[PDB]
RNA sequence: UUGACCUCAAAUCAGGUAGGACUACGCGCUGAACAAUAAGCGCAGGAAAAGAAAAUAACCAUGAUUCCCUCAGUAACGGUGAAGCGGGAAAAGCUCAAAUUUGAAAUCUGGCAACAUUUCUUUUGUUGUCCGAGUUGUAAUUUCAA
RNA sequence: AUUGGAUAUGCCAUAUAAAGCGCUUUCGAAGAGUCGAGUUGUUUGCAGCUCUAAAUGGGUGGUAAAUUUCAUCUAA
RNA sequence: AAGAGCAUAGCUGUUGGGACCCGAAAGAUGGUGAACCAUCUAGUAGCUGGUUC
């Protein structure tokens, strides 16, 4: 009917104890879990980068971690996604290992060292993960010379008719194998 | 990927890699059991009226009629289309 | 009357920070401490600052 | 298993053993009860696969609905009415005749220790899950109002949002 | 002459369970003179419903659901009126059927005797044993990400 | 007074064990009166009615072309 | 053709919401009794009346 917002500020507070209840009740580990550097799907938005929802299985197979092993140290894992392009397999990976290497495993079952987890446990600390792992945009690129076989290069010499060819290229296939 | 926006080569040019196969796309792929347990179902439950009545239209060469009746019968021209190759098949077999 | 009456009003941001600089500074007027109606007759020094 | 062949022969629905078998056992269903206790599904693969478990708690009855809202839900919500004690799993199809549509329905006993005590199926016991063809949760059901995953699936618009600042 | 198995009865047999009320909020069916509304009928919970893609897109690609802002009063339809993308709140994944263990039904309910445990002499189990369920299939393994 | 679960400790446990990941010399089963088509009603969705599927099949779209490639997903 | 708009508050006008207030038969839904009741309803009002230093 008419949804008021008078909840406004008491709905924030709310947000705030949940965080601060939750980050309580599992204090060693990280309050927000790791997300990869992903790519917004338009050509409005491709430039950018942002947090997808996980790694893809070719990621975790790469930093040399299972599927099983990623999601008990709080490495969300995604199978829908796949990644093609292999910077954006490099992109995730040594995010993945700068996460393993500042990541500290307290060992299972009275601290003794089981594999290669710790034996440091004295080390607990509750950070931020966008600090030790804050997502960076793309590397643009400053001060290149030269290009100038680029200054012959006159644009429209690809853009209009590549484009003129590309709207006519159905067209002109049809009349190659019409009077084949 | 010809490093611009268009052509029927166009995007960013990159060096793709292979990605794998899924099972998801598995699916449609014959099993020589499942293939043995249709053979057998075929053999044993026989043919609704329809298709018994297409194929000596095959039989007789009345191949025109036959695959605008079944056309009608299932809606589709490739159901249809795959419904007769594989009577005809069944025709050439006995 | 409803509860959806318009309560809550925006303001600029930068009109609240050059209200508060200006109140801020109006505060350092001794003239204006007195009309506003402090007693500050005997005050050292407009502005007073104590020791940390 | 034995299972394969049975749905590759469900699927052959003019078929003449399965039209033959159709209108014998319509025959007889038209002669029980219009809902009556099977000691045993009729189709064993189909009911299986609907999560049916040859185990006690579970238990099949069968139903018939005047052709001319689905025959499947209506299905369900009289034999919810009826058994009432029961949590109704799922159903599925039988037979017809020219006037009828047969249905088997599967329920689960919701206090049953043996359903209590199988992590599979405790689900069913919790009190959210009672009488979900009421609501319209079952598999029918939420095929019936529509509900998706897609595009091709109201008072988010009616109401009026007035926040704090506008 | 007897015993099985099946179908159906009967019990003031043992154990369980359903009704009814509330219904602000959930989910249905129905539905008017506005409105996929009010009224009517059905059924839940502390939340419900939805939910791990038969989803987007056409990109350097996104990645369960729910909610907020934006898209946008735009597309579309002819006054009605979205959604993809982006930002944020919250994040968590999974289970069956479809194949066998055939060198062992390894599974499960209940009756009885003990051992316990309790929010609790009120609860919850365990062990042993017996009996029944169950080869028209209970277990283990597997669910397409495989 | 109980309880939150962690910490240490003590005692049993059974543990002749199973599972994860290098590889495969391969096999991969995958939900039917359902999908769908026509038809009638109602707000593409659903529903009655008659027909009724298939295995690289099926759904869905960018393309083409009215068919096609391509992309993406795996319903009942 | 050497950008002038954006945000906030106020006034006034207009459009829509009950819409300055009061007032028409009626119609629907669901009930009670052998017409009545409650909701939709604060309706259709192109008017009548009133509208405060």
């Amino acid at each position: 009917y008419v949804k008021t917002w008078f909840n406004q500020p008491g709905r924030k507070l709310r947000r705030r104890q949940a965080r601060q209840t939750k980050a309580a009740k599992i204090a060693p580990r990280p309050v927000e879990a790791i997300r990869p550097a992903v790519k917004p799907p338009t050509i409005r938005y491709n430039m950018k980068v942002r947090a997808g929802r996980g790694f893809t299985l070719e990621e975790l197979k790469a930093a040399g971690v299972s599927r099983r092993v990623a999601s008990t140290i709080g490495i969300p894992v995604d199978h829908r996604r796949r990644n093609r392009s292999e910077e954006s397999l490099q992109r995730n990976v040594e995010r993945i290992k700068v996460y393993l290497a500042h990541l500290i495993v307290f060992p299972r079952k009275a601290g003794q060292p089981k594999k290669g987890d710790a034996t440091d446990v004295s080390g607990a600390e509750q950070t931020d993960v966008a600090a030790v792992l804050p997502i960076t945009q793309e590397a643009v690129e400053e001060a290149k010379p030269i290009t100038e076989e680029a200054k012959n290069f006159n644009a429209f010499s690809t853009l209009s008719n590549e484009r003129a060819y590309a709207r006519y290229a159905g067209a002109r296939a049809a009349f190659q194998k019409k009077r084949a | 990927a010809p490093g611009l926006v268009v052509g029927l080569n166009k995007g960013k040019t990159l060096t793709k890699r292979q990605l794998p196969e899924r099972p998801s796309r598995r699916k449609g792929h014959l099993s020589k059991r499942t293939a043995f347990v249709r053979s057998i179902v075929r053999e044993v439950a026989g043919f609704a009226p329809y298709e018994r009545r297409v194929m000596e239209l095959i039989r007789n060469s009345q191949d025109k009629r036959a695959r605008k009746l079944a056309k009608k019968r299932l809606g589709t021209l490739k159901r249809a289309k795959g419904k007769i190759e594989e009577l005809t098949s069944v025709i050439q077999s006995s | 009357t409803k509860t959806w009456r318009k309560w809550h009003v925006k303001v600029n941001q930068n009109e609240k920070r050059y209200a508060i600089a200006s109140a801020v500074a109006a505060s350092g007027v001794p003239s204006l401490l007195l009309a506003r109606g402090h007693r500050i007759e005997e005050i050292p020094e407009v502005p007073l600052v104590v020791d940390d | 298993g034995a299972y394969k062949y049975l749905e590759e022969l469900a699927k052959k629905k003019q078929s003449d053993v399965n039209l033959f078998l159709s209108r014998v056992r319509a025959w007889e269903y038209r002669q029980m009860n219009v809902i009556h206790r099977a000691s045993r599904p009729s189709r064993p693969d189909k009911a299986r696969r609907l999560g049916y478990k040859a185990k006690q708690g579970y238990v099949i009855y069968r139903i018939r609905v005047r052709r001319g809202r689905s025959a499947r839900c209506t299905a369900e919500e009289r034999v919810g009415r009826y058994c009432s004690n029961l949590r109704v799993l799922n159903s599925y199809w039988v037979n017809q005749d020219a006037t009828y549509k047969f249905f088997e329905v599967i329920l689960v006993d919701p206090s049953h220790k043996a359903i209590r005590r199988d992590p599979r199926i405790n689900w069913i016991v919790n009190p959210v899950h009672k009488h979900r063809e009421s609501r319209g949760l079952t598999s029918i059901g939420k095929k019936s109002r529509g509900i998706g995953k897609g595009h091709r699936f109201w008072l988010r618009h009616n109401t009026l949002s007035l926040r704090r600042y506008r």
